[PDB]
């Protein structure tokens, strides 16, 4: 076993009644003093690693030849001034094993940390050399973090997207079906999870040109499309993740979570598709009042008014459904579907559960689309515009596939800074050049809606590190009073960095003069109610920033009424699962799973105790599943009311609570105005 | 945890003589000399004694005792295995390669044969052992079985691998390979039963099964070294086979949720070739807080 | 004179239900009423059960008294059929078409029916009372699977036949006519051994077996109606299943080698409309003409 | 039981120890006196009729619309003064069950044989009413029968495609995999049988952008097929039924044949998808010397020579591959691969097997592309160019993918007729018409495959009827001189119709100038060897018709020189499934598999002797797995000596032979110029 993994190990093995967190410092030291610096590869001066990694086929030759090398050496001088340590073992493991760059046959190590992220760097400021060393002082710091898919393949040649999510929407016809297939697997070839509508697709035993009992219903594509992620997978190197979607009003909404019960037969099961149910607020009414609910045939109601089921709001069009003779429709219990929902998630995790007028009621693009479904995490929540596939030599309709590029705030490193302001539009600056930057050849919906929406994704990272740090119970009312403070700050920093761009560049995202931005209704709640901490420590916490009022919010509704906005969506809470060892943060705004995780990596195992896990605060690093459920509803609740998008909301259940307790907590979540939830974790 | 897994797998291999044709066989087994002929007709008789053993009694009185629909299922598809399919199997076999008398007289040979014998009394007499709703001679039972599946038969299947992965009698050799390959998961899957019974044991009890079977284990070896000696000294093979036996034993130990007893050894490279939560209603003002 | 044939006809109808895709069912069963659903399942629980206890029981437990390994062969092919197989296959029906709840329920009803409990009684003392030697005794309990094979499946056949003649529920009506094809040869053979065993007999000896069989059927029969009616009244059908089982027992007493019993009646037309490769290497002489 | 059954069967009940054969007729009586004029709708006047069918869209308005109804009620009393009589119970239940229009509640039957018959004939004759009554008189006297897809959909609104067989081809991409899915989809659809090449697809374990061990095969690919071809299965109707082609150089032709045992797993085993094995005369080479043989990695080919793998000849690039240290290959025992197709064939009929060199020895259009593959009945041969679907947005490279139009001749009511000519010249004229009307806007290479080639399957049926019921064996040389006589005749007619419709309208088929037509070669055999009758019964047999010497072919070829030739590919002989019973014909050329066969129709149980059986003839009806398969060899190679295309051709064997005897009829069938199997089915 290595020494270092000995080190690690003896974390673990207590001392006077203590764990040994220190030694896994010592690890780390370890692990650079007899891996990574004999496995690194050195050259001479910077001039030859960049020639030999341009040349080999490892970097971008088009990003580098933007600035003269020597803007790119003060770059790395700066990247490397900063003597970034990794405060534990397994930090720099997950970096230089998932992250580093290697050579072609993995041997040797030729990115350092501070190497990828001076060439990260390099890659978003696009020829500026001051704003590549204040991207390089921003990630050396560790106050913002690009999403996995951006760290890890930003300025590569071999690169896939930098993109993380697609959601497409799917047509109601064979062609459409073809066309998300070949999008599915187009899109899961550059790596990213591809999540997709299937609630316009019409259910089992509807009509195919007047012969009836003729579709196979969602099923059907679900399998298709169960096949073509298995296929296009990575090439082999990660599992092809797909996520489908169905609205719970939907005929085939028993079928689809068929799809995942345990029992199910070969010819329904599916496994590499995850599985997620929209709800709209009449589902939860009608279960609420134990009325008996229908279930629609989508082709029925299309026929009949012209637009799908889930184009227009069952809210107010539920009850013409049902009066509807020429409308199709099948009697179910509400109760029992959501007993079933919960009883699903229990046994496998699924459905990601979507509340669709929790979205819908703040949504500010509602104009555009509604939303309608969630990514393959359930935090992408923004409209989506249905693309109409036609037969070849017919031109296509290409309507708009939605697609964000995922960045993290690290709150601790962020807070620690007090760079609330710059952290946010520096990371809103480098969100908008990877958009800028992509362009998907083989996803056309995907294409226009990256060009026209600008749509980019800011999450937050170290929630639960930060509070318990500080000593702030991640149920108290203290930490929701810092959560809501915090990101109504990331909120209006991102709003201002949005209209600078959009002056700057003199063009606002497509449609944006029918959002809410647009007509003030947005900053409603931002221009009437103070965000300010309410208690004196989270006010302390927040000493030595200039917290926005409300009159800081009244003028930034006025530059963005006189300038707009450039970004259609701007904030969305991903998991950020790997990338978050890397920064020494606690996964999201989740709270953690355990204190002290013990992972295999090989035949060694290796422990990873919570960033700053200590005697003094292990009471505060509370796991998540001794946490109460509706207290992270209520933390998750008060973070969304400045999250234009959702935030994947992982539940974490106990194995003696029963589908009662899970169903009382996804209706308490949709009370709260909770968006999505993501898994039902089971200890 | 099990049954239905093993279930699979057992009919999934399901297999039929008439599949391999014999007759070119005989283009190779005209050209081994008397001792090699001797050997493999002495070895595929012993092979075929033991196993009508094992479809007769062994396996029927195992299915009998067992608890369990899926289990008995399972249990009654391995002993049609072995009174259907092998049984008929060695006979074509015999008939392909030898005329009715040399068959005959082979048979008496092997039938009065001392070490043959021993061993094949020794199985029998702990199956004629065990009684109703006694779960000790059941489990001693079982160890027997799983020695004739994963060990006893190795000594014999030896010489057919042997001739297999040189490329004679490679039709015969093909029939072996497909009855080796169903003992193997006979044994493995009895070796199961066996641990479920062991596992519900006290620690002085299951001390004593263990000596049980541990000394059983080394009668039968004491015993197959002689058998070996005995067969194939004449062919100058008894030093490897004596490897294979050791690996073999091993291995049906290893069924047993045993550990090894002989130290491990490489194998004869032409041998080598030749081888839920809690549903609970929502009771309305759940969706009221 | 027909071992062998019986040995071959056997094996050449190996069949397993995973090769019948049963999704297509799914829609003529979802449109049956609560009333035919109900007694579908019931009906297919106490064939379960039967072939469960002749899988289990009935078909090894004579497999040990019959002297010859070819016949012992058949028998032991056969019953690996009646619980590898054919129980099996109602499981594959019922976990397609039914929810677990539905299927928990008609396992514990067949626990509790008196009438498929009575059955089962008398069917497996009859097994049970088998004594070692003693020809008398095996020629009851074979009588007894001889009525279990041709009469007592019968009342439940009748339904999935009566679906199948209507092109309804065809993928499981399609596993019920194989289990029926290998039910039609087992009540020949066995029927064939018992009536060795009434052959050697006195004519006093014969008369009294004859009175056995017929107060045996007689005594099945009489349950057998009741039981029909508690499961067929709800459909319609009870006087209809009722010609139809006396058909059948006529069947078993001529698979006995005795004269029919009851007079012949009109069954209902639509149950009447319900009604590897051996290898050889290539040589070079194959390649040439 | 309905009484016309009760009369079916009773044709097993034996009277004077004979079957009542004639109580068949009978039954067809009772079918007719019953059940049929009962369920017949009757109109007034046939204006009535037409109005109805027309206005209720059971018909197109189109093709009626090109005549005066004074037209159209000529051509149906043409058809009805014939006074046709179905001979035979099946005939009838088949045309009725399976043919005759039905009303939209399938409980009445708008069409009778001679209206169904009517109908196609005014589709055909497009506008010409003496053209039509032709048409008319061919079918009417069972003659000629268009295929199932043709007979049942001409004239109709509510219908499929008039073509069933499609072949594409797939391209070695991501989007080329995806647009074959796609066009699978929409051609299965269409109510089509797709054949698939999957010989340009690179193996398992091939590099995706230089990245090693990416490739998941074709055996993912065929996962995909399959389910794209479960999903598409005519709208419920039929199971979807697709074809994969391999080159048995492919290297992952074992994983290719492993997907056909029943010992594979669930993602290894495709079901709906049928297998084929294209087998090279150097494969062939091998097995017969014991060498071992090299199956090749196809993307390290077409790196190496720019070339795919099956676009170029084995026979001459086999020694270049395996000296070349840039091609990756794998050692394998070309034996031991025959013995594992026999067990295969054995287990369950599969593969197909393509003798590529025996079809391509004889193939007239090399020059175009050599034939890599055949279709889902193994009958189709013809050249196929790839196609280059590239990424959205681009130009796609548009090729060839084989679709050819069906029909057969009747061979016992052709030659009592004495009317070989006039039949193959209106058979060929009509399948022109029908590959001329049909136009599919989702597969874009068959498509311009059928406008370009012009290539339809004229085959033939009632061989073995015709030769029973004229005393004359199956396995006789007097059969095999009939076969070779009749062919040849029609290989003459065939050629001289698609010269003088290349006359008529002066276009030939695209590359015709490379063709061996133009050429002359092709008429080489045909200009030296004497076709004529070698026994005096069959002379006889051909008395009254004129038989084309030596001198008429030279005619012909001449006018063929002068004048061109419309269709690239004339001749195709597809197994006849359904339509042979309603044409009283066994089916294709193939002999009988029963004297009687017994059905089971919902409740029933019926009876189908074979046509004309009685005691005199059941000596001459042998049975197909009684016949020595070398004989049905040797006449399937007399026959195919006069066919462009293949011949469906089942072997049919006894549970007693083994996989030597399989593979000794395939190597028989190779060395007599057989070019593909179809089946093997066990008895
Ligand atoms: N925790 C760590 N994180 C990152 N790099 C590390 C870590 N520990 C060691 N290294 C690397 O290994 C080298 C070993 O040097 P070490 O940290 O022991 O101190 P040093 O030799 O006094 O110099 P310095 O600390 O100034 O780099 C470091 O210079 C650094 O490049
Ligand atoms: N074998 C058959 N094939 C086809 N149609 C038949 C057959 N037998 C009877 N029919 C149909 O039933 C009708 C009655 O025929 P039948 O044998 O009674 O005498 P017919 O002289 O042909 O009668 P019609 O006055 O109808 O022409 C036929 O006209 C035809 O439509
Ligand atoms: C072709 C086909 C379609 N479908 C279902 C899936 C699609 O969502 C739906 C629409 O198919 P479409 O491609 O729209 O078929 P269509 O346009 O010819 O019919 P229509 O005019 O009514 O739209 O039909 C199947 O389930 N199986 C099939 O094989
Ligand atoms: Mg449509
Ligand atoms: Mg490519
Ligand atoms: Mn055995
Ligand atoms: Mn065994
Ligand atoms: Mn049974
Ligand atoms: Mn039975």
């Amino acid at each position: 076993v290595p020494k270092w993994i000995q080190l690690n190990n003896e974390i673990m093995i207590q001392k006077d009644g203590k764990f040994q967190f220190d030694k896994d410092k010592e690890a780390v030291h370890s692990y650079f003093v007899d891996y990574i610096n004999q496995n690194t590869v050195f050259f001479h001066n910077l001039k030859e690693k960049l020639d030999y990694l341009v040349e080999n086929q490892y970097y971008e030759e088009e990003f580098l030849s933007l600035y003269s090398f020597e803007d790119i050496k003060e770059v790395f001088k700066t990247a490397y001034a900063k003597k970034f340590r990794f405060p534990s073992f397994m930090s720099a493991f997950k970096f230089y094993n998932d992250y580093a760059l290697k050579t072609n046959d993995k041997k040797k190590i030729l990115e350092r940390y501070e190497d990828r992220i001076s060439i990260v760097a390099l890659f978003f400021a696009n020829g500026d050399t001051e704003k590549a060393k204040e991207y390089v002082n921003l990630m050396i710091n560790q106050e913002y973090q690009p999403s996995t898919p951006t760290f890890l393949n930003a300025g590569r040649k071999r690169r896939g997207e930098l993109v993380s999510c697609f959601l497409l929407e799917v047509n109601d016809s064979l062609n459409d079906i073809s066309r998300a297939i070949d999008i599915s697997m187009q899109l899961s070839k550059l790596g990213g999870g591809v999540s997709l509508n299937l609630s316009k697709l019409r259910a089992k035993g509807e009509a195919i040109k007047d012969v009836e009992n003729a579709t196979k219903g969602v099923v059907g594509v679900m399998k298709l499309l169960d096949n073509a992620f298995r296929y296009a997978d990575q090439m082999g190197q990660r599992q092809g993740s797909g996520a489908a979607y169905l609205n719970i009003f939907h005929r085939d909404i028993n079928d689809f979570l068929d799809t995942k019960k345990i029992s199910a037969d070969e010819d329904v099961r599916v496994k590499t598709l995850s599985i997620g149910v929209v709800i709209p607020d009449k589902f939860v009414e009608l279960a609420r009042e134990d009325k008996a609910a229908y279930v629609f045939y989508p082709h029925t109601i299309y026929k009949e008014y012209g637009q799908h089921m889930d184009e227009m709001d069952m809210n107010e069009m539920y009850d013409k459904f049902v009066d509807n003779p020429r409308v199709k429709k099948e009697k179910i219990n509400p109760r029992k579907l959501l007993e079933k929902l919960a009883m699903l998630r229990s046994e496998s995790g699924y459905p990601y559960i979507m509340f669709q007028d929790n979205v819908n009621k703040v949504h500010a693009n509602n104009h555009i689309s509604k939303v309608k479904f969630s990514n393959l995490c359930s935090e992408v929540l923004q409209a989506s515009q249905v693309s109409s596939y036609t037969d070849y030599d017919e031109e296509d309709e290409i309507g708009l596939d939605i697609s964000c590029n995922l960045g993290s705030l690290n709150i601790l490193n962020v807070m620690e800074h007090k760079s609330i302001e710059k952290t946010v539009k520096l990371a809103t600056d480098s969100l908008t050049h990877v958009s800028e930057t992509t362009d998907i050849r083989n996803a056309p919906a995907v294409r226009r809606a990256n060009k026209a929406m600008k749509s980019i994704g800011l999450g937050a990272m170290n929630l639960h590190g930060y509070l318990a740090q500080n000593g702030i119970a991640y149920e108290s009312p203290e930490a929701r009073d810092f959560a809501n403070t915090f990101f109504m700050m990331v909120n209006f920093y991102s709003i201002q960095r949005s209209a600078e761009i959009a002056k700057e560049k003199g063009e606002t995202f497509d449609q944006y003069e029918g959002s809410t931005y647009a007509t003030g209704e947005y900053f409603d709640k931002y221009v009437s109610t103070d965000f300010s901490p309410k208690y004196e420590k989270i006010a302390n916490l927040f000493e030595g920033m200039h917290i926005p009022t409300t009159e800081d919010w009244k003028k930034l509704k006025a530059f963005v009424a006189e300038h707009g906005m450039y970004h259609s969506y701007r904030l969305c809470i991903a998991p950020t699962g790997s990338i978050s060892y890397v920064q020494s943060s606690t996964a999201s705004v989740m709270p953690i799973m355990e204190r002290i995780e013990e992972r295999t990596y090989g035949n060694s195992k290796t422990y990873y105790p919570m960033p700053g896990l200590a005697s003094n605060n292990w009471f505060f690093y509370k796991e998540a599943y001794d946490m109460d459920m509706f207290k992270v509803v209520d933390m998750i609740a008060t973070i969304q009311q400045h999250i234009d998008q959702g935030i994947s909301f992982t539940l974490f259940l106990k194995d003696t609570m029963t589908t009662r307790d899970l169903n009382r907590i996804d209706l308490y979540a949709h009370h709260r105005g909770i968006k999505t939830i993501y898994y039902a974790r089971t200890k | 945890d099990f049954t239905q897994m093993f279930y699979n797998q057992n009919v999934k291999q399901f297999w039929l003589p008439e599949e391999i044709a014999l007759n070119g066989d005989l283009l190779t087994w005209k050209y081994l000399g008397k001792n090699e002929q001797d050997t493999y007709m002495k070895v595929l008789a012993g092979l075929t004694l033991l196993d009508t053993e094992q479809g007769n009694t062994g396996m029927p009185i195992v299915a009998e005792h067992v608890d369990g629909h899926q289990r008995k299922a399972v249990l009654n598809f391995m002993a049609m295995m072995e009174n259907a399919v092998h049984a008929k199997s060695y006979s074509n076999i015999f008939m392909t390669l030898a005329p009715t008398e040399t068959i005959n007289e082979v048979f008496e040979w092997v039938k009065q044969n001392k070490y043959l014998q021993k061993k094949a009394q020794m199985i029998v007499g702990l199956y004629k052992a065990i009684q109703k709703d006694d779960e000790i001679s059941l489990f001693k039972a079982m160890v027997a079985s799983v020695y004739l599946e994963s060990f006893l038969f190795y000594s014999g299947f030896y010489y057919p691998l042997y001739f297999y992965g040189q490329g004679k009698l490679m039709q015969s050799g093909e029939i072996i390979n497909l009855i080796l390959r169903d003992e193997a998961i006979h044994g493995v899957y009895v070796g199961l039963l066996a641990q479920e019974i062991y596992n519900k044991q006290t620690e002085e009890k299951k001390a004593e099964l263990r000596e049980f079977a541990i000394d059983l284990l080394n009668q039968l070896y004491e015993n197959e070294l002689e058998y070996t000696e005995d067969l194939y000294d004449q062919v100058g093979l008894s030093h490897d086979v004596k490897k294979f036996i050791r690996y073999n034993a091993n291995k049906a130990l290893m069924n047993l949720g045993f550990d090894p007893y002989f130290e491990e050894e490489d194998i004869n490279p032409i041998v080598l070739n030749g081888l839920k939560a809690t549903v609970e209603p929502l009771k309305d003002d759940d969706f009221y807080f």
